[PDB]
């Protein structure tokens, strides 16, 4: 079968995803399957199997190529591809909807308060003044539906909200305002039915930004994550949890923090992540015995 | 095309 | 040389029936409005050729997987075709109705308490701690496929070893099965229109629940527009199913299911983002008690779209 490994796109995370595409593209040749990278912003995509092609490897990150859209034509072009259906996909980007399905789902989140354009270019009403006070300071100001730290900023002063909030709307709709938890910070990568070992990353800096997830060589990781046997059940378990209630599939990647009372927190899930080698999927898979070009052939086997 | 609505 | 609409209906879903209905309605309605509108069966004709088929926009009159779960707006998203209802996400969670409990359990929303399963788990068997929170639900209860439309799947357990019998029937419709408390009704549904709540409908099945007899086959259901609601109740279910729709991202237009319980509550049942458009269909009745004639409302609801 001949593969497509779409590559790059028109999101915020663009240099992110070529370096992820040329990386699986390479891994993918080396496991001796016929792959080639086709970009979405240089090749219209609904021409894929009139192209030719009968699998796609998704390597896009961002709007477009990990929030169902894809995933939906796709399905309908009938091509099988790597990870998460449409549904998860779309769920997975919105990181207010994730926050909302697992509370509801009795799942550890950080409290937060959402917030509109429409709320905000209005003006904030003293009940939601009220909520956002009770979060405490510090708190992270997020977009909704982001990646790579994108458009994110550490807000320490009660007056400086409203301007942070003014950054992370360029990028979105929706705003997150979340609690400011302790870390440390963790990653886990789920392949099928195995949850591989879980990641800490100690970012030189306030917190895992783009600078210190791309381009800076001060960024620790550790795999495994160093948590006693107890915790890194826990982890484990939580992870499991919060990717079935997502209805996610195939692989991905959930970020977690602790908090100041020793608790786990879910920050997210991401269904197309990051594939290069300062990237974390590819880690833990080594980790659990498995070469970067053996992870990719089996994330392609276990399509639809 | 032979349209519902010829012209327009 | 203006728009060239498609309207497209039947599909492949288990309420392909009814969408040939919905369809033929929309049809005449937006032809009626001066709109060049064209009726495209997916099942028949392959809908990835929509652009090169020469319309400019698409009129969604489908009903169930396929049409109202977000993988249809996906690819018409990357055609770059404007379409009417909600984007891929909100069509997507709307469709799964135990993704839109835990949505709606999250922002604090009232649901009917409930057990979801997987075929897996069932087939595995259910545990004693799954027998328990079952058993906690009481009787009688109601069970449905997580992603169907038009009560298919559904029925209602009356007795303890009839629950399997229940399960067997909504697992041959879908891979994860909702059990819910059963409500005691009365029954309603509220439709939404932009940025307008429609007025709400009550409802009455002459059997047991709006399965899908009383949905689109008999003469014994009975409606209600305006649904006899105090002035407040009334304000109080149109804000209700606001924070429903909101909370999921909808948009366009759609309906929501309520239900009062005993204990003078209202619960939601589930959204529908691509509702009937048939002729006698609950959101035409909501708009005609608002003063639109149908074929004012399809004008509308195209107009809406992207
Ligand atoms: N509530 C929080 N408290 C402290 N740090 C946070 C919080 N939320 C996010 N972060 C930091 O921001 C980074 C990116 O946030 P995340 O929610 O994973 O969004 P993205 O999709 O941009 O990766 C995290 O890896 C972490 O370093
Ligand atoms: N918990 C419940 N208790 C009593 N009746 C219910 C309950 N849930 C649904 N129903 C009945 O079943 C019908 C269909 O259920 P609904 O959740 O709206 O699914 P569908 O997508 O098939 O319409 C409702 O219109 C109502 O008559
Ligand atoms: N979305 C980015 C790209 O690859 N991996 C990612 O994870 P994130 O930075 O969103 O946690
Ligand atoms: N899905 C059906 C067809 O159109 N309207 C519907 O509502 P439901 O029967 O799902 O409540
Ligand atoms: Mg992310
Ligand atoms: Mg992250
Ligand atoms: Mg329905
Ligand atoms: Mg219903």
């Amino acid at each position: 079968d001949k593969i497509a490994v779409l590559l790059g796109g028109t999101s915020a995370e663009r240099e992110v995803s070529l370096n992820s595409g040329a990386a699986v593209l390479a891994g993918l040749r080396e496991g001796g399957i016929d792959a080639y990278p086709v970009d979405p912003k240089e090749v219209d995509v609904t021409q894929l199997k009139s192209m030719g092609f009968q699998k796609v490897f998704i390597a896009l990150h961002g709007r477009g190529g990990e929030d169902g859209t894809l995933q939906g034509m796709l399905e309908l072009m009938g091509l099988p591809y790597t990870g998460s259906g449409v549904m998860a996909s779309a769920l997975s980007m919105d990181k207010l909807r994730s926050k909302l399905l697992w509370q509801g789902a009795g799942l550890p989140v950080a409290p937060w308060v959402a917030l509109t354009r429409a709320e905000f270019e209005k003006g904030l009403s003293d009940k939601q003044l009220a909520e956002i006070s009770a979060l405490g300071l510090p708190v992270i100001v997020k977009p909704s539906r982001e990646g790579s730290s994108v458009g994110m900023s550490k807000v320490v002063a009660e007056n400086a909200l409203q301007d942070a909030l003014r950054l992370a709307f360029q990028h979105d709709e929706e705003v997150l305002i979340e609690k400011w938890l302790s870390g440390p910070e963790f990653t886990v990568a789920i392949l099928g039915e195995e949850i591989l070992p879980s990641i800490r990353i100690q970012p030189s800096g306030t917190f895992y930004d783009y600078e210190a997830k791309y381009l800076s060589d001060e960024t620790q990781y550790f795999c495994p994550a160093g948590l006693e046997a107890s915790q890194e059940a826990n982890l484990q378990a939580l992870v499991l949890k919060a990717w079935t209630t997502l209805g996610c599939k195939g692989w991905g990647r959930i970020d977690v923090m602790l908090d100041s009372d020793g608790q786990f927190y879910l920050l997210e899930a991401n269904t197309s992540p990051g594939m290069t080698s300062h990237s974390l999927v590819p880690m833990a898979a080594r980790q659990a015995g498995m070469s970067f070009s053996q992870l990719v052939v089996r994330i392609l086997e276990l399509a639809d | 095309e032979n349209l519902y609505f010829q012209g327009a």
